[PDB]
């Protein structure tokens, strides 16, 4: 229920699914951006995955325990996105991140566009670390999208 | 609501991936409800 | 985005 890889989050009522977002499962916890789950509890198979950590700021929560994924991009190298948008396979696109610079520090960037249900993929570096999730951004003067390399404390 | 999971893959990196996309520079502001926004 |  809770072995190691990438997964689809989901919502169903009466009818059809809806792929709401992606998430990473390592080390018994399954990490995700808030604003796919709302904080709210998991279904894997027939059980059930409790919300444990959380920040709403950082737009990100884990469940089942303690945020795992420590992996820090680099801040020079690229990067690859592990999009799983949603009706499509999980594809690995590389880019060389840009750079949100804030008040409190730079945070690397990456100019990569999918569907709003492809929130919380796994962002990753050579070594197949996951440095981050995607999908809280910004929308540039275009209409094009920048999402920044979330990461977690563990 | 049912809201679940479902495996979607193992997490690998790719050799000899296609790489695309820009590299931009931009001045953003964090909001404590979690929102990114251009600074203008 | 289909900023989220």
């Amino acid at each position: 229920e809770t072995t190691d890889g990438v997964y689809r989050v989901m919502t169903r009522r009466l009818l059809g699914s809806t792929q709401v977002g992606v998430g990473v499962m390592q080390e018994g916890v399954f990490h995700t951006m808030w604003h796919v789950t709302k904080g709210a509890a998991l279904r894997s198979g027939e059980g059930r995955l409790d919300p444990y950590w959380g920040d709403v700021k950082q737009d990100l929560v884990s469940y089942c325990g303690p945020w795992k994924l420590d992996a820090a991009w680099d801040g020079l190298s690229e990067v690859q996105l592990l999009a799983v948008p949603p009706g499509e396979r999980a594809k690995n696109i590389q880019t060389l991140p840009g750079i949100f610079k804030t008040k409190d520090g730079d945070i690397g960037a990456v100019a990569l566009d999918y569907p709003a249900g492809t929130s919380g993929s796994p962002i990753l570096d050579k070594c197949g670390r996951v440095i981050g999730l995607y999908g809280n951004g910004v929308v540039i003067k275009n209409g094009s999208y920048v999402s920044a390399i979330t990461q977690g404390k563990r | 609501v049912d809201m679940y999971i479902e495996r979607a893959g193992d997490i690998t990196w790719e050799k000899d991936a296609e790489v695309t996309g820009n590299s931009p520079r931009l001045d953003v502001a964090l909001d404590e409800s979690g929102d990114f926004s251009l600074v203008e | 985005k289909g900023k989220r």
